[PDB]
RNA sequence: CACCUCGAUGUCGGCUCGUCGCAUCCUGGGGCUGAAGAAGGUCCCAAGGGUUGGGCUGUUCGCCCAUUAAAGCGGCACGCG
RNA sequence: UGCGAAUGCCGGCAUGAGUAACGAUAAAGAGGGUGAGAAUCCCUCUCGCCGUAAGCCCAAGGGUUCCUACGCAAUGGUCGUCAGCGUAGGGUUAGGCGGGACCUAAGGUGAAGCCGAAAGGCGUAGCCGAAGGGCAGCCGGUUAAUAUUCCGGCCCUUCCCGCAGGUGCGAUGGGGGGACGCUCUAGGCUAGGGGGACCGGAGCCAUGGACGAGCCCGGCCAGAAGCGCAGGGUGGGAGGUAGGCAAAUCCGCCUCCCAACAAGCUCUGCGUGGUGGGGAAGCCCGUACGGGUGACAACCCCCCGAAGCCAGGGAGCCAAGAAAAGCCUCUAAGCACAACCUGCGGGAACCCGUACCGCAAACCGACACAGGUGGGCGGGUGCAAGAGCACUCAGGCGCGCGGGAGAACCCUCGCCAAGGAACUCUGCAAGUUGGCCCCGUAACUUCGGGAGAAGGGGUGCUCCCUGGGGUGAUGAGCCCCGGGGAGCCGCAGUGAACAGGCUCUGGCGACUGUUUACCAAAAACACAGCUCUCUGCGAACUCGUAAGAGGAGGUAUAGGGAGCGACGCUUGCCCGGUGCCGGAAGGUCAAGGGGAGGGGUGCAAGCCCCGAACCGAAGCCCCGGUGAACGGCGGCCGUAACUAUAACGGUCCUAAGGUAGCGAAAUUCCUUGUCGGGUAAGUUCCGACCUGCACGAAAAGCGUAACGACCGGAGCGCUGUCUCGGCGAGGGACCCGGUGAAAUUGAACUGGCCGUGAAGAUGCGGCCUACCCGUGGCAGGACGAAAAGACCCCGUGGAGCUUUACUGC
RNA sequence: GGCGAGCUAGCCCUGGCCAGGGUGAAGCUGGGGUGAGACCCAGUGGAGGCCCGAACCGGUGGGGGAUGCAAACCCCUCGGA
RNA sequence: CGUGGUUCGUGGAGCCAUGGGGGAAUCUGGGCGGACCACCGCCUAAGGCUAAGUACUCCGGGUGACCGAUAGCGCACCAGU
RNA sequence: GCGGGGGGAACCUGGGGAACUGAAACAUCUCAGUACCCAGAGGAGAGGAAAGAGAAAUCGACUCCCUGAGUAGCGGCGAGC
RNA sequence: CGCGGGGUGGAGCAGCCCGGUAGCUCGUCGGGCUCAUAACCCGAAGGUCGUCGGUUCAAAUCCGGCCCCCGCAACCA
RNA sequence: CCGAGGGUAGGGCCCGUGACUGGGGCGAAGUCGUAACAAGGUAGCUGUACCGGAAGGUGCGGCUGGA
RNA sequence: GUGGGAGAGGGUGGUGGAAUUCCCGGAGUAGCGGUGAAAUGCGCAGAUACCGGGAGGAACGCCGAUGGCGAAGGCAGCCACCUGGUCCACCCGUGACGCUGAGGCGCGAAAGCGUGGGGAGCAAACCGGAUUAGAUACCCGGGUAGUCCACGCCCUAAACG
């Protein structure tokens, strides 16, 4: 019966995406925390 | 006016259905069409500020002429009569003989094939708009600026009108629909004629969903609220309000008072 | 009353399945009778077996219909999830 | 720094146990092959299942799963020689398909601008943003694997350049167009389908008959121009002109003049078209798969016929149905040895996607999971129709454990003597009914309904006669709808499959709708409709510190808040309290104003500090209004010429003392009230009475046709619900081979009784009983398991909610 | 202080979908009727939160499942369409 | 007037700062020594810059009555996997 | 023409700024100008050259350590600071 | 059982707080007016304060018991 | 074939009876009031409408069968 | 037919003055109202009486009558438009074309009803003050439907001469 996933990669990238993240101070933190920690992937792919 | 239906459907036992034979227009309207965009009672953050609205038909905005003085002294011709969704009046089509057309909210009595002219000028007749000062006392009147210059306000809706009651000064006094006494500038213009289409407000909508064509999503009771909700909500079976009867937000809803006090329209304003 | 059980002893009634007690409803045996007979009354012995089908109510119980030799009363975590 | 406990932590390994289970009951059998090994791989045959799918095509998503070679440790619920698995190699080809060097939508973003402690919010234009708009490719062949991409044939588009001819050319500006709903729908086509006695074709005559106007198979596809047929769009000329934010010759508007029509002009569909291409059954060939032949294959008539096309078609209706570019026109600066237009010719034409899965073993569901997943195609026969049901085509599958046995018991299913609801909380469940045609059909009703009311009859096949349509010549054929007549067979003719049981009578809700995703679908919510109330527009109201925004590009016939909830008849009295409304007076009142009068200090001038009267808002007080505002709407005692009762009276209280209607009720405690009805019998149910514990009029009163997977009561029909069980089927259970879990678990060498014991003992006492160990079974006990009781209390534990609790904002 | 509306709720923009039957509103036409009308009767017409019922959307009752095929499923039945 | 800073929570509450109102002077001017007044002192506000002594440890080095693969960093191993 | 923009373990300044907790309840008070968010700086940052201290005719910028001192005080004069 | 209120002339009510002299309306009785009754007018009588103890100088009054009465309560279970 | 009738189902009319309930007629001397007849002590009546223990009262209009 | 009359006869649209009420302004003070007599009520928050302005609805004084018109119910300021009946004179036309009328159809005071509107004065119901034994009445103060308009119903009457 319909589940929580329902992968669409526009909506991905839309919403984690790279940009999406550096327009909000709250989303640049996201990189610079996942950066300090020596994240492989700062951001789904 | 007013279509009956036989009832072979409950609800089009009590359905009440306007008029349309004033209208001339068939479907199409003038390419003085424009794109509305519907809001669902949503402000410019995402939020609901104006609850249960929604859904209901798509409408073409008709751009419709609030001020009459930029055409002051050019007459026209009644083009067509048509029908308008963003109100409850229907506009009149006038081609100016300048050859340009404009909507106008149609009024009562107004024939297709009339002349029509606005101006300080012009015979007091209906569809001519004029300043007030010139407008005899008495006359009864739709589509008034409050102030000059700034557009139509007053009485545009189906079947209301004004009347003229006096002069004082630079200012008329009028009877707005209402029934409140106010003064305004003379300078202001005014159409003389009641609205019209004045049986709008015999139509027995007798269904639900016929609200919910007219974007009116259900409206729901405090009463059937919980506290979190609503001043309303609670308490076991039914049960009356328990207090002074409110808004959601929590204001008292019966007989308070919310025009504010201190307002400068208050000079110009005499009653009810 | 508050003694075991609140780091759980599932609670009424029904149904199914019973088993026990006897202060015995019936059947068997008795004494007394204000026991003519038949039919009762009361008390003694007796637990082997039996102890109906419905209407009403969630009901236990009760009331009622129609029968019956009789339509027993209790206990078993108000027996038994 | 010493561990045995912390439902401790991490790991390991036990028990349960060779136990449950091995994932849809669509289903298998055999022969041959291969290999160390074969139920499980390959190939043949036979059998079964899907077929509006369980077949095919597309979009998401997945990301090599694709094809092939070698391979079986593990993954695969068994096996594996196989594989979606390991290793390796190969494989995705575009000017026309999708997307981008095009447009705009919501929304996003944003020169200007606005706001905000910072972060940041907002915002016109612009820009971004598509499964919308716009745009040029069709048929066939080819690979192990790609093809509208390669190839073959036939067509087309845009840029660049040149030639020729035309013309005031020229735009991000003006105008036209693009450009629009829902329901119904005409004519003509097309896809698609059926039939053919006609055309083409290998073969076939079995088992009693048939060499036949037999059986079987097939009878098309694509195509520029031109041309036909059907449709779409559209007036032509002049004069005036002040509007379309400059200017236009364009568009608009007024006048005149011809057309009224597709006549013309144009655009699209379809048909035909030079050419090109396919092309069965069957037999043969070794593939795992295809290839030869059939073959110079035929290539044609009739019929059905779209929801598709012609398309911007038509009609009706109200709820009134995007935008921008492409495109055309108009002019502007400008340039008019430019430029643009038309034709022809040569050249130029980039990036990304393209394998494969895709209703699923490749996506979402930890799984090769009975779940979920948008679009298109979806054949034939029959049954009234159909995308329904049954069987079948093409195509695809038998669901990755099997072999046996034929217990209990379970599940799914079939039947049943007599009875027929006696079952039970309740006909729960299951039966009955069931499609179409005809007869027929009540109370009541808002006149529509109620209605499929109810209850009935028909239903197959054969021959005969005959009516109307469609297409065709008015004709035959083919197809559609029938009408009458005589017969035939069976238990039965909607012969299988899909396919209402019905009636009476209450409660609640008017109705269709909505809801607690995952224990409640309802009498709850919503609903049209009624009332109150607020709001004069920079509206009230809501969100935001603000800017801003919604309201609304609306304007009192509108918008917000509230209650009530179709409709009918109605909705009484109380304004003392609370709320709101009104009230220029008076009372009280903060800061401030005002300073009588006092004080500190200094030699003083002074500096400094208190400070009464008085003047001072809102608010409260006070006066009044207000009931579809919060709300409220009596008590005791007497009294009629039998009795009873009390129309009547007395008296105390109140702001006022419950009106109509209704009433043991979704409300009545006593209570199974009393009486009546229905029953053999009725705590329910219906009707009534009134002693209403504790009904009562917009938290509406009392009714109401129709409606309801609501809740009550009764009858008929019919039944395995039951008396009361029986038999049968299949899937499990049992046995054998393969693979093989789980909660639980102080250790165990773990009996009954009567006692005792922390009061319910396998474990203590006394007696009794009892050889060791299993298997199938039942559930009485281990106060069995599970979950550190959800109830209850306790904690100066928490949190949601309330208010005339406190304190703030 | 951040992350979430790829689930779910509402709205916004833009597309798509709903086999087949049934009932027969208004209107139109004709006829009757009248002084003229209302109206009546036919035929036509094809309305509706209209009827039956697939797809699709549901989730009524019962059974099964309950270390499931499944952390909401399967069968029969049923509501809207 | 309203607040913050200080040990100072309105206190006798000054000092430093400043959102609001009124609002000066230039040595004989001004601020301060804890309400205010006198006296006696201290200091010169409404412009700016200024090493060092100080904080830290991504980084390199040296040491340890620091650990020794359940410890020591989460990671001794291709781990922020 | 020159510059700015972004990153940096902790450390630094500035703008803003909690609650649990403590008070054995709880509001002032505490936790705490902590956590945290934001801006900025640098290898440090801040601060700094008296309109100071504050009782001595005293001392002389600023920062940091020791001490003064849990003193003076602050304080529902409680907890505590 | 629980809690709050009560019991006073024939009826219905004050008085009880706050000790000392029981009041009001109706009713009853005698008179008046009327032909008469009712209305009306002038006079009058009537209670030991539910009951039994206690307190005090003095108790309807304050306290205790018992007795009837009205109201509220009886929840989780 | 038709057919007496029997059966099954659904209608219609009539009569009888029914807890209860509506009024009505009647009945030597009940209770409450006094509406009408004499401006009947508010002229009366009247259709209607609301109200009220009851006669009735009141509104609107009408009549004189009143002044 | 022709020519002439009188008329509150009907429908529609306009329109005028008096008064009542409310509001605004003014002046002005201690009561006003009301009755059998009062009381409720209103009034020093400035009432009543007085004047000026304004708003709004209803009804039309004198004329007016013992009058006129209409089938009846009914019909009353003035103006216009549309429109019914009626009578007189002339003696012109048709040639009995007549009467009445079960059914049918239409009209039909007031009250009442539905949907809107409108609401000044009046006023069922209702509240209050008096009266009374009582007073759900009579008198007084308030007062909602209604009275008014449009459309559509109801169909009654001491609709009487
Ligand atoms: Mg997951
Ligand atoms: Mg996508
Ligand atoms: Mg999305
Ligand atoms: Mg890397
Ligand atoms: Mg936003
Ligand atoms: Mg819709
Ligand atoms: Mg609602
Ligand atoms: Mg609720
Ligand atoms: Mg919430
Ligand atoms: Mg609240
Ligand atoms: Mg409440
Ligand atoms: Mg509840
Ligand atoms: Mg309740
Ligand atoms: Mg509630
Ligand atoms: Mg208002
Ligand atoms: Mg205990
Ligand atoms: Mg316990
Ligand atoms: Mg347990
Ligand atoms: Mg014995
Ligand atoms: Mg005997
Ligand atoms: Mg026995
Ligand atoms: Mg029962
Ligand atoms: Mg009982
Ligand atoms: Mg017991
Ligand atoms: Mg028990
Ligand atoms: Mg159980
Ligand atoms: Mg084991
Ligand atoms: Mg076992
Ligand atoms: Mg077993
Ligand atoms: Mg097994
Ligand atoms: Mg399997
Ligand atoms: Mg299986
Ligand atoms: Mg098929
Ligand atoms: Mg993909
Ligand atoms: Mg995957
Ligand atoms: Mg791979
Ligand atoms: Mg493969
Ligand atoms: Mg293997
Ligand atoms: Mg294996
Ligand atoms: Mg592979
Ligand atoms: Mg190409
Ligand atoms: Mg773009
Ligand atoms: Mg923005
Ligand atoms: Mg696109
Ligand atoms: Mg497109
Ligand atoms: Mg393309
Ligand atoms: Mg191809
Ligand atoms: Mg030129
Ligand atoms: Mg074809
Ligand atoms: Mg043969
Ligand atoms: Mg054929
Ligand atoms: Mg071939
Ligand atoms: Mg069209
Ligand atoms: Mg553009
Ligand atoms: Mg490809
Ligand atoms: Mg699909
Ligand atoms: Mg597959
Ligand atoms: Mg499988
Ligand atoms: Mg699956
Ligand atoms: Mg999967
Ligand atoms: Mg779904
Ligand atoms: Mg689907
Ligand atoms: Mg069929
Ligand atoms: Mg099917
Ligand atoms: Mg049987
Ligand atoms: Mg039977
Ligand atoms: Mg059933
Ligand atoms: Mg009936
Ligand atoms: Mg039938
Ligand atoms: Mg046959
Ligand atoms: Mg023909
Ligand atoms: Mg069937
Ligand atoms: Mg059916
Ligand atoms: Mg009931
Ligand atoms: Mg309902
Ligand atoms: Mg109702
Ligand atoms: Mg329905
Ligand atoms: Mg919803
Ligand atoms: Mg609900
Ligand atoms: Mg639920
Ligand atoms: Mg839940
Ligand atoms: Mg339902
Ligand atoms: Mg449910
Ligand atoms: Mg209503
Ligand atoms: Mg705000
Ligand atoms: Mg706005
Ligand atoms: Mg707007
Ligand atoms: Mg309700
Ligand atoms: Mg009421
Ligand atoms: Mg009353
Ligand atoms: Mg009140
Ligand atoms: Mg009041
Ligand atoms: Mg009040
Ligand atoms: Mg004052
Ligand atoms: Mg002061
Ligand atoms: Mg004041
Ligand atoms: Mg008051
Ligand atoms: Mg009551
Ligand atoms: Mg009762
Ligand atoms: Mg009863
Ligand atoms: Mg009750
Ligand atoms: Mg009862
Ligand atoms: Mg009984
Ligand atoms: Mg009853
Ligand atoms: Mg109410
Ligand atoms: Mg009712
Ligand atoms: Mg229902
Ligand atoms: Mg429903
Ligand atoms: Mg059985
Ligand atoms: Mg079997
Ligand atoms: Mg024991
Ligand atoms: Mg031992
Ligand atoms: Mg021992
Ligand atoms: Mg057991
Ligand atoms: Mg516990
Ligand atoms: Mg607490
Ligand atoms: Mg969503
Ligand atoms: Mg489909
Ligand atoms: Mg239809
Ligand atoms: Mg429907
Ligand atoms: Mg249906
Ligand atoms: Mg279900
Ligand atoms: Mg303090
Ligand atoms: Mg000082
Ligand atoms: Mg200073
Ligand atoms: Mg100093
Ligand atoms: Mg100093
Ligand atoms: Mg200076
Ligand atoms: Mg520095
Ligand atoms: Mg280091
Ligand atoms: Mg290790
Ligand atoms: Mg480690
Ligand atoms: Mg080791
Ligand atoms: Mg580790
Ligand atoms: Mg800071
Ligand atoms: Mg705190
Ligand atoms: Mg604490
Ligand atoms: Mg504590
Ligand atoms: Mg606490
Ligand atoms: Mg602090
Ligand atoms: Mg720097
Ligand atoms: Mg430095
Ligand atoms: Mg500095
Ligand atoms: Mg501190
Ligand atoms: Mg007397
Ligand atoms: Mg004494
Ligand atoms: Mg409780
Ligand atoms: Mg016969
Ligand atoms: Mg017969
Ligand atoms: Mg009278
Ligand atoms: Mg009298
Ligand atoms: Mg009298
Ligand atoms: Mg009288
Ligand atoms: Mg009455
Ligand atoms: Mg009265
Ligand atoms: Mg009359
Ligand atoms: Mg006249
Ligand atoms: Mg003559
Ligand atoms: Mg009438
Ligand atoms: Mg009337
Ligand atoms: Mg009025
Ligand atoms: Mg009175
Ligand atoms: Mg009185
Ligand atoms: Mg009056
Ligand atoms: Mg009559």
């Amino acid at each position: 019966m319909k589940r929580t996933w329902q992968p669409n990669r526009r909506k991905r990238a839309k919403t984690h995406g790279f940009r999406a993240r550096m327009r909000t101070p709250g989303g640049r933190k996201v990189l610079k925390r996942r950066r300090q920690k020596g994240r492989w992937r700062l951001t789904p792919a | 006016a007013v279509k009956k239906f036989k009832p072979y459907t409950p609800s089009r036992r009590f359905m009440t259905v306007a008029d349309f034979s004033e209208i001339t227009k068939t479907e199409p309207e003038k390419s003085l069409v424009k794109p509305l965009k519907k809001t669902g009672g949503r402000n410019n953050q995402g939020r609901i500020t104006v609850r249960f609205r929604g859904g209901g038909h798509k409408r073409l905005y008709r751009i419709i002429d609030f001020k009459r003085w930029d055409k002051v002294g050019i007459p026209a011709k009644v083009a067509a009569i048509e029908y308008d969704p963003n109100r409850s009046a229907r506009i009149a089509l006038l081609h100016y003989v300048d050859g340009e057309k404009r909507y106008i909210i149609a009024p009562d009595g107004l024939q297709v094939g009339q002349q029509v002219v606005a101006g300080p000028d012009a015979p007091i007749q209906v569809g001519n708009a004029l300043p007030l000062r010139f407008i005899p006392v008495g006359t009864v009147v739709h589509a008034v600026e409050l102030e000059p210059k700034k557009g139509a306000k007053l009485a545009r809706a189906a079947g209301t009108s004004a009347q003229i009651q006096g002069r004082e000064g630079d200012y008329v006094i009028l009877r707005l629909p209402s029934g409140e006494l106010r003064k305004v500038h003379g300078e202001c213009y005014a159409t003389v004629g009641a609205v019209g289409n004045a049986d709008h407000k015999n139509i027995v909508l007798g269904k639900a969903g016929r609200s919910r064509w007219l974007g009116r999503r259900p409206h729901v009771r405090g009463a059937a609220m919980n506290p979190v909700d609503h001043p309303h909500g609670g308490g076991e079976g039914r049960a009356p309000r328990g207090r002074p009867p409110a808004s959601p937000w929590g204001w008292q809803t019966k007989g308070l008072k919310t025009r504010k006090r201190r307002k400068p329209s208050s000079r110009f304003i005499i009653a009810r």
